[PDB]
């Protein structure tokens, strides 16, 4: 947006086997990249 | 197509070597990746300023 | 830099993601020529690119 | 107002300390000091007519 790529995050402790947990938690801003590229797709990177 | 410069130190100043740097600045809607230092003042308190 | 480029193969370095201080250049007095076009040499330090 | 080889009868102010007020005139010929270094009344680095 507005000429940047912007990222927000938070990490939280859990104890569950499956599915996204209940409850509220607001993500804080992480980084604000001044990069002008077009984006329309993404893919996850994984460790074997 | 290329010719070498012959720079002897005794050559006349028009034939002596000059170094050049050209700084090209672009102004756009794009984000400002470079800016000047905007040198700060001291900070003072409890006064209308 | 110790060695400059040959002018037929003029080097370009991108300057970005940094804070400048063009006053250190302009007040150096080491330079025989310091010409700016469209931008004033003095106000250059008060500006972003 | 033009002639072969170029007419130089007409001059204009290329450097000034500040912008002119409405209908102001400035006929001063003092060498403009663009930098921190004093001009001592002669042209030089950052010192131009």
């Amino acid at each position: 947006i507005d000429g940047y790529f912007k990222i927000y995050s938070k990490h939280t402790p859990i104890n569950l086997v499956r599915d996204l947990p209940q409850g509220f938690s607001a993500l804080e801003p992480l980084v604000d990249l001044p990069i002008g590229i077009n984006i329309t797709r993404f893919q996850t990177l994984l460790a074997l | 197509p290329l010719q070498s410069y012959g720079f002897q130190p005794t050559n006349g100043v028009g034939y002596q070597p000059y170094r050049v740097v050209v700084l090209s600045f672009e102004l756009l809607h794009a984000p400002a990746t470079v800016c000047g230092p905007k040198k700060s003042t001291n900070l003072v308190k409890n006064k209308c300023v | 830099a110790t060695r400059f480029a040959s002018v037929y193969a003029w080097n370009r370095k991108r300057i970005s993601n940094c804070v400048a201080d063009y006053s250190v250049l302009y007040n150096s007095a080491s330079f025989s020529t310091f010409k700016c076009y469209g931008v004033s040499p003095t106000k250059l330090n008060d500006l972003c690119f | 107002d033009s002639k072969v080889g170029g007419n130089y009868n007409y001059l204009y102010r290329l450097f000034r300390k500040s912008n002119l007020k409405p209908f102001e005139r400035d006929i001063s010929t003092e060498i403009y000091q663009a930098g921190s270094t004093p001009c001592n009344g002669v042209e030089g680095f950052n010192c131009y007519f």
